[PDB]
């Protein structure tokens, strides 16, 4: 999934970064990996930048497989279902954020 | 052959809008087309969304699992929620709130952002935007 | 009211008009593109339409 | 994150007029009040009283007030009342604050119909709103759109500070 | 809540070889450490409740705590029972006692049952050990007395120190009403009092 | 000459003091002529603690918290 958001943004070279955080990072002894398995939610931000002096449309994302895709920008915050769902919002702004910084 | 007598009972039970096909089950709440399929031996029915599933798939088979109350218009709350929430992301920009106190109705509201009241509705999806409080002047389409 | 056959009175954007848009006197016309010299002359045709 | 229930003499409208609003929705709202006497006297009143009321706040700790008005200890059980059922206490006519809590925006309003064991008592309202200002740089103008849908005969009592807070405050209009 | 259970000395010379019986063929072991404080209402007027039960019963686990730390008394988790008898006419059958398993959240703690007035009577603390048959468990008991009241270090005060194994097999019924879990739970730790009886010999008592 | 997007700072300024409306600010504005040595309303909706900044053709960091201004270094102004 994260391996088609990056190719999708290397379709186009906007920069972004992927920033793992992960439980099997960490394993104090072999029985932490036991815990470190867990489907627990799991951030990973991303941080697609053409944008100059305006900050990042930071991202949450926690992938939990059960029981997860919500950026925010300097507007509202936002869940999306398909990653593609991503890609299309920040076409949104490949038009609309293009024009509200021109008017600004 | 039990089970295809399921896949057209089913089938038949349901609307002419969403062909159930021998393929495996594609029930077709769209935009997305899933299986709909019911376990071998034990039940709780292998049906299955298309890529990984939520609670949808987890809902109707513990449903299964309460066995009470059949699994047909059940679908079409499938069709419908699944649907509901689609729209919530697409009602995400245009804030089309779609708030349902005005009427209860399985057509369901649809509304605005931010807002004497001028309404907006759509089904099939058809464009008619019905303004209304009571019943202002409209104007129809059906793009798209 | 309405009066005149002058139309627009527009907006943006694009779309497949029908509910629908560039009217004259009160019923649309759809002709965004109508000139001012025109635009009443749309409403003409419409007047040819307008036969039922 | 100042608390402000309001008491009303105008109910009923509660249900009507909030829905005709045309903004958003959310969730229940309901909590209710238990008086207690014990069947003997001794427990009377203060630190070892007849009083008590295990306190309703269903919409989030789900834990009751284990309180014997001022006495802070607070459990989940129910199994506590049979307990207590030791050959002991009753129950006198509590008012249970139910309702209707609805997500708005920067703000949002817990609603609740109230009733005493006489059927009604007085519907309260309140709104939830960012805590970081001083207590009245906006909580009048959050009072606007409590004229905004404009809201009627209210009571003077004033419960004031995240919401726990408001298991104390119930006692504010409880001592009335 | 309805216990079900039974009871089985084990002198201490052949405990531990009995725990491999056990342990190794169960979940655990699990030591136990739990500050009792048996509080008496001493109420008025007869006909008190006045059971040993009717008696209210904070239960402090504490297993997890230091044996000298000083926040425990009311910050370390706390319980209270009154728990109803074991059944009338249990002959050598599990003994059932219904259980009301309190819990609790605030810095005060004790206090409410000294809101409620209750004197304090005898103390001791669970501290035995404990093996899972899912809802069911054995509980084999320790109960030294605290060598001070709320005090929680040792050496605390078995009656002996060469202190009986109070072996205890038992489960916890919702509710008594069907004869599901009755039989069925009776069967499985009946099937486990085959299991002690290659080792033990567990026997109901009176309560 | 270029005080004139300062101002804008300045606005922002004027901006906090719109913030009064809902002292060492005013040194703040003080650092605005530093850097003269050298819609929203939904970023208002993200502060009902938030984020903002300026831009074009400074990086102002108007960030709801009180509130940042930092210029764009990091130069973590309030």
């Amino acid at each position: 999934e994260s391996l088609e958001f990056q190719r999708w943004l290397k379709q186009r070279d906007i920069s972004f970064k992927f920033m793992p955080n992960y439980p099997w990072e960490k394993a104090k002894d072999f029985l932490e990996l036991e815990n470190s398995l867990s489907i627990n939610r799991l951030s990973i931000s991303w941080r697609i930048m053409v944008s100059n002096f305006e900050p990042a449309i930071f991202i949450q994302h926690t992938p939990t497989l059960h029981g997860v895709w919500r950026c925010k920008d300097q507007y509202s915050s936002n869940q999306f279902s398909s990653l593609k769902n991503v890609c299309q919002y920040i076409e949104h702004h490949i038009n609309s954020l293009s024009r509200r910084s021109k008017k600004t | 052959k039990h089970a295809q007598l399921i896949l057209e009972q089913i089938r038949k039970e349901l609307h002419p809008n969403i062909f159930s096909e021998h393929v495996g089950g594609g029930l077709k709440i769209h935009v997305f087309d899933n299986e709909i399929i019911v376990k071998v031996n034990s039940v709780t029915g292998r049906l299955v969304l298309s890529l990984s599933p939520p609670r949808h798939l987890r809902a109707a088979e513990k449903n299964i699992a309460l066995n009470t109350q059949p699994p047909a218009q059940i679908l079409n709350r499938l069709y419908f929620f699944c649907i509901q929430t689609q729209l919530l992301e697409v009602a995400q920009c245009a804030e089309l709130h779609a708030v349902q106190g005005y009427y209860s109705f399985p057509y369901l509201t649809f509304s605005k952002g931010k807002w004497w009241v001028l309404a907006y509705n759509v089904e099939s999806n058809s464009w008619s935007v019905r303004l209304l409080n009571a019943a202002g002047q409209t104007l129809y389409t059906q793009d798209v | 009211a309405a009066p005149e056959m002058h139309l627009i009175k527009m907006n943006k954007t694009a779309d497949l008009t029908a509910i629908l848009k560039r009217i004259l006197a009160i019923s649309r016309k759809k002709x965004x593109x109508x000139x001012x010299x025109x635009x009443x002359x749309x409403x003409x045709x419409x007047x040819x339409x307008x036969x039922x | 994150p100042v608390h402000g229930v309001i008491y009303y003499s105008s109910p009923s409208m509660a249900t009507f007029l909030s829905p005709a609003q045309d903004n958003l929705v959310r969730t229940y709202f309901a909590q209710h009040l238990k008086k207690w006497v014990v069947q003997y006297k001794l427990y009377r009143n203060a630190v070892t009283p007849k009083t008590l009321e295990f306190l309703k706040q269903n919409i989030n700790p789900s834990m009751l007030a284990c309180v014997d008005e001022a006495t802070m200890i607070d459990a989940e059980p129910e199994l506590e009342d049979i307990i207590v059922r030791t050959k002991l206490w009753n129950f006198r006519q509590s008012f249970t604050i139910e309702g209707s809590i609805y997500e708005v925006g920067s703000f949002k309003v817990a609603i609740a119909n109230v009733l005493q064991k006489s059927v009604w008592k007085g519907i309260l309202f309140h709104v939830t709103y960012d805590g970081t200002e001083s207590v009245d740089l906006a909580r009048p103008i959050i009072q606007e759109f409590f004229l905004k849908c404009f809201l009627q005969n209210n009571k003077s009592v004033t419960p004031v500070y995240l919401d726990s807070k408001l298991l104390l405050q119930l006692f504010k209009q409880r001592i009335d | 809540m309805q216990e079900l259970y039974l009871l089985g000395v084990v002198p201490s010379r052949r405990f531990e070889a009995v725990v491999n019986s056990l342990s190794k063929t169960l979940d655990g072991p699990k030591t136990i450490l739990e500050f009792w404080v048996v509080y008496r209402p001493k109420d008025v007027p007869p006909n008190l409740p006045r059971q040993p039960d009717s008696w209210l019963r904070l239960c402090s686990n504490i297993e997890s705590h230091d044996e000298t730390d000083t926040e425990w008394s009311k910050n370390t988790q706390w319980s209270m029972y009154l728990e109803g008898n074991s059944e009338p006419k249990r002959e050598d059958k599990c003994g059932i006692r219904p259980v009301n398993r309190a819990k609790l959240t605030n810095g005060s703690v004790t206090e409410f049952v000294e809101k409620m007035g209750y004197e304090f009577s005898h103390e001791y603390i669970i501290q035995g050990l404990e093996y899972f048959f899912f809802d069911t468990t054995v509980r084999i008991y320790q109960t030294l007395i605290p060598s001070q009241q709320r005090s929680i270090k040792p050496p605390f005060h078995p009656m002996n120190e060469e202190q009986p194994w109070i072996l205890h097999v038992y489960t916890h019924v919702a509710d008594a009403s069907n004869q599901v879990a009755m039989a069925k739970a009776e069967a499985n730790l009946t099937k486990v009092k085959t299991l002690l009886s290659a080792f033990c010999d567990l026997k109901n008592v009176r309560l | 000459m270029s005080l004139e997007e300062q101002r804008t700072r300045d606005e922002l300024k004027h901006k906090l003091l719109d913030l009064n409306q809902l002292t060492i600010c005013p040194s703040l504005l003080k650092l605005l002529h530093p850097e003269t040595g050298t819609v929203n309303s939904f970023y208002t909706h993200l502060k009902s603690s938030n984020d903002t900044e300026n831009n074009e053709t400074k990086s102002i960091n108007g960030k709801s918290a009180k509130e940042p201004h930092h210029s764009e270094h990091d130069n973590d102004n309030f």
